């Protein structure tokens, strides 16, 4: 979650 | 309206306003501490969009809003939005005006006596109460047990506090204060979420760990037993959804949070944590106190709440006091509102309306009044 | 008959939601009464079309929007039916060979109709009041004032309350009351009346007359005389507590193309002669006006109706509401002298006169 | 004539003028973007035969004429010519005259700057234009839509837009543009009709082309099974007659030309597509905005009048957002014209009127004040 890349 | 001169009791720790009258059982209004304000410009014309959100509608746009917290650490920083945050709350929360009624404050020990003294200023300057008195919160949190004799940890989102009263004599020297609550516990879990894979870092993201925090966070007893747990199997992963979409997964991060609460070098903090500074301040008491301490462990605000947190506070107390002590952690299930609760009956009594800092004593005294009347 | 048609919603398709009738008797009552095509009419409540240039497509109304095209239709063909019945009394005495005439006019209006729960049409009264007492203040007034200074006497009476603020109050084309109100339904978003309260405090609330409890520099923040969802408005002869609850509800006019259009094809030679504007000959392409617009438009055409003529006035009193006649109540009648402005008028009618004349007829 | 100060709300998109009054349902004048000139020489003496065809006249004479289209990609390229369209907008279609009415031009989200300073150069310049506004078009598309949160698709002939809102305030960094639209979806049809065996090659052709695309081709929900439908039988041909005489016959082609809408790799263009520059620009919002932008997904200029594409759109973009979320496309039949519905809407709001970019601050503040002024 978050991000793009993070989850 | 109200058809009487009822006290307010207003109770801003430093993350959550909860207010409402006395001789009353839970507070009228509890909403968050914040104020928020749009950091893009508005292009729908003709819409309203105020330039100031308060409180719980803050929460309801904080996906447009950078969220501010005017008190910090029981601190209060942001004058201004702290007035935003009593002007709301008298006026469009408890929908009363302040002109009516006596009201009742709250603080820590142990803070900056410019923030007893201009809370006082603002309430007479601003709001113009008839009457006024500031009341140090675990006092209070006393008050609600329906005990005169306790040692009183509460920690609400900016401060704990173990405040020590034997017999109705409080110890001001045996108090505490540790500056390691709620907030550096949510900011903690979106270090380890960021851990995990789950990126936090807005202050509306800061809102949503603070959710995880509260809905899914306990205290494990004994933590090295359950982290090699949840690094056994992954029956103590939990999953939660986000606001719109994604999905997480969280693990060992479920306690490893209010273990900062136990062992604050996790945030880098330099203490003995909260079961020490219990301790601490009970060893701080004369002789002859300790043991009515010991039974009389009230464990009573905000951040109290982690399951288990009576249990881990018992079964390391217990590791530090002698033996053939009777340690009885009181963690009655009304918390997080028992200051106000404490507040309601202290505002209550008959005996305590010649303690109200009541206006043309101010004015006579000037606000320095507070260091005389209020402790 | 028409008010029992209720609206209930449909989902497809997806965007907008189509609001569909409940039960279609009533309709068919209507419809077999009118003598319309019912599916032309059934479609004129959930349906409107839009119209460019040779193309007719029609888009979809929201079920609130299908209850306001509804009560639309209504109050149109009754005020309407209204507007013809007095221009058929009209045409039956009418200035035939019209030459240059003069007029006595008598105009029954109101008085301060200041009810304890007062709406959007207390508040139309109260405003075309204030428009009345403007037209008191300008031609009466003002004709005193190049009267007496023009026959050599040198007086500029001592002062009057003009009431030009409140006109700039309520019929300001920018920051007026019923303007916020013309945009509150023009508005995109959620249009509630808490919301329109909101904007009254926002910028309407720089006023020295409009006092609201929860305005921008509000000096009647402590006031528990003032209630949420209300607004005082200072008048001239006092203060009038406003409710806000339905004012939104009844500024809306969406008497829309197809609703004309549907009852121009209606049975009748009435219903047909009641809308030209449902001529597809007549491509009347603008939006309805709501209430602040046709309303205020009315206001201006009584004050076209007005300002050529003298007026001469009679001030009207009850004494009681038991319609008794030797009863007289002390308490409504002193309400009617605080609200119809008569102390002050005893003021200003002490200014100089009470008497003119010219010369000649005097000393005859 | 107007005997009011009705403000004019004119709508170049790229490809097609619709102009008219605020406080209006639809606009008066809508007519094609175009200036044509005749490219052989005139021998009936004694003819009128101007050397400048503008608008709906210059589809009439098309087949003597080279159509000339002032505005590609939502940027004004010819400027004499554009005058011209203006020229022919106000005094012969809406018939009026622009010194007596303030004027709504729309443009589309990060274009060139000299296009709106040079656009209000013109118009206050040339025109003698009281007042004066520059809109973003997808911004007045959410206008009609009496909705102040949702994301804006419309993909007029030049330009599609996406652009975010969320309770009144825009998200200018989440903002999208694509240069793919329905001018370059004229084209590739005209391609593949000389694929199939029909070459177009004239710009008069190219507008019989684009009428092909108007009345003869949707947009296939799932373009794979369609595909071997169409390579299945016959059932998805449809005829349909040129202007004087020869009738062709369409298959595939039908649905190929709009699945470049939603797939442009077929006119060569490196871009993510139409549904997944919807789901990215939610994704550059915040977290906390994503579902009302999910449930108030607004698809609404021209170019989106192929049957399916709403179908088509929620079914891709389910497939990109998270499930529990409700993708609701708003595609309300209205459009190809919303964008001067909201226009309309927007200058007759009582609160836009000290929004104006007026004459006297243009004067002031030079043709830069649209920088300060407008967004
Ligand atoms: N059910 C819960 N579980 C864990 N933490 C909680 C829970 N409810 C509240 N908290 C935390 O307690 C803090 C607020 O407690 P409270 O004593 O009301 O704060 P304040 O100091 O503002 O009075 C917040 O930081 C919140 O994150
Ligand atoms: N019914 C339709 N089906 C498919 N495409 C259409 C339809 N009507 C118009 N178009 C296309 O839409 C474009 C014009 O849309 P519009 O939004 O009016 O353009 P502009 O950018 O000039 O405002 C033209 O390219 C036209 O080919
Ligand atoms: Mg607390
Ligand atoms: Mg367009």
């Amino acid at each position: 979650a978050x991000x793009p890349a993070w989850x | 309206d109200e058809d009487e001169t009822t006290a307010l009791v207003c109770d801003n720790g430093s993350g959550l306003v909860k207010a409402g009258f006395a001789g009353d059982d839970a507070p009228r209004a509890v909403f968050p501490s914040i104020v928020g304000r749009p950091r893009h410009q508005g292009v729908m014309v003709g819409m309203g969009q105020k330039d100031s959100y308060v409180g719980d509608e803050a929460q309801s746009k904080r996906g447009i809003l950078t969220l501010k917290y005017p008190i910090e650490h029981g601190i209060i920083t942001n004058w201004d939005d702290m007035e935003k945050i009593w002007h709301h709350t008298f006026y469009n929360e408890l929908r009363v005006a302040p002109e009516e009624h006596p009201t009742l404050l709250t603080e820590a020990p142990l803070n900056p006596k410019a923030n007893r003294e201009k809370m006082t200023q603002i309430m007479f300057e601003t709001f113009n109460v008839p009457a006024m008195y500031v009341a140090i919160q675990a006092v209070l949190s006393l008050y609600a047990s329906g005990r005169t004799t306790g040692i009183v940890l509460d920690s609400g989102d900016g401060v704990t506090h173990n405040v020590p009263i034997y017999e109705g004599y409080a110890l001001p020297h045996a108090i505490m204060r540790l500056d390691l609550a709620g907030r550096d516990l949510t900011d903690y879990l979106m270090k380890i979420l960021t851990e995990r894979g789950y990126s936090f870092v807005t202050t509306a993201e800061r809102e949503i760990v603070r959710d995880i925090k509260e809905k899914l966070c306990y205290v494990a007893l004994d933590f090295e037993n359950e982290m090699a747990t949840a690094a056994s199997s992954s029956s103590l992963e939990k999953s939660y959804e986000l606001p719109d979409g994604q999905v997480i997964t969280i693990g060992n991060e479920r306690f490893r949070c209010p273990e900062t609460l136990f062992q604050p070098s996790f945030i880098g903090m330099e203490s003995a944590g909260i079961h020490e500074t219990t301790y601490n301040s009970i060893m701080k008491c004369d002789i002859d106190i300790r043991k009515d301490l010991y039974a009389n462990n009230v464990m009573s605000g905000g951040t109290t709440m982690y399951p288990g947190i009576a249990d881990r506070m018992q079964k390391e107390i217990t590791a530090l006091a002698p033996s053939t002590m009777k340690i009885k952690i009181i963690a009655p299930p009304e918390r997080k509102y028992s200051v106000w609760i404490g507040g309601s009956i202290l505002a209550s009594l008959s005996t305590f309306q010649q303690m109200w800092i009541t206006k043309q004593e101010y004015d006579e005294a000037g606000p320095s009044i507070v260091h005389r009347k209020c402790f | 008959k028409l008010g029992n048609i209720e609206f209930k919603p449909e989902s497809r398709m997806n965007g907008l939601d189509e609001s569909k009738i409940k039960d279609k008797n009533e309709l068919k009552e209507i419809c077999e009464l009118t003598s319309i095509d019912q599916v032309v009419l059934e479609r004129a409540f959930s349906f409107r079309t839009v119209e460019a240039k040779q193309e007719k497509v029609s888009t979809t109304l929201n079920v609130a929007q299908a209850y306001y095209a509804r009560d639309a239709l209504a109050k149109n063909l009754y005020s309407r039916l209204f507007s013809w019945l007095v221009n058929r009394i009209n045409e039956s005495i009418k200035a035939q060979t019209k030459v240059r005439k003069k007029v006595m006019g008598v105009l029954d209006i109101y008085g301060f109709e200041i009810f304890e729960d007062n709406s959007f049409e207390q508040f139309i009264i109260n405003y075309c009041n204030e428009k009345l007492q403007q037209i008191f203040i300008e031609l009466t007034l003002k004709e005193e004032q190049e009267e007496y200074i023009r026959e050599d006497i040198e007086w500029t009476h001592i002062d009057y309350f003009n009431n030009a603020i409140i006109c700039d109050l309520i019929e300001n084309n920018t920051n007026g009351i019923l303007a916020m109100l013309d945009e509150e339904c023009l508005r995109p978003g959620t249009v509630t009346d808490e919301t329109f309260l909101e904007k009254l405090n926002q910028v309407c609330a720089t006023h020295q007359h409009f006092e609201s409890r929860m305005s921008k520099c509000s000096r009647f923040l402590n006031d528990t005389t003032l209630p949420h969802s209300c607004f005082r408005i200072q008048h001239y002869a006092g203060k009038v507590l406003y409710q806000v609850e339905g004012f939104v509800d009844k500024n809306n006019d969406l008497l829309y193309r197809d609703l004309s259009q549907a009852m121009w094809k209606a049975g009748h030679a009435l219903i047909k002669s009641l809308f030209p504007e449902g001529n597809p000959a007549k491509v009347n392409l603008k939006r309805p006006p709501t209430a602040g617009s046709q309303f205020k438009a009315s206001v201006a055409t009584l004050m076209k109706n007005l300002q050529t003529k003298n007026p001469n006035y009679i001030r009207c009193i009850k004494p009681n509401d038991k319609k008794a006649a030797h009863i007289f109540s002390e308490s409504l009648v002193c309400h009617q002298i605080r609200y119809l402005g008569l102390l002050e008028n005893v003021r200003v009618r002490r200014a100089g006169y009470a008497f003119r004349q010219a010369y000649e007829p005097c000393l005859e």
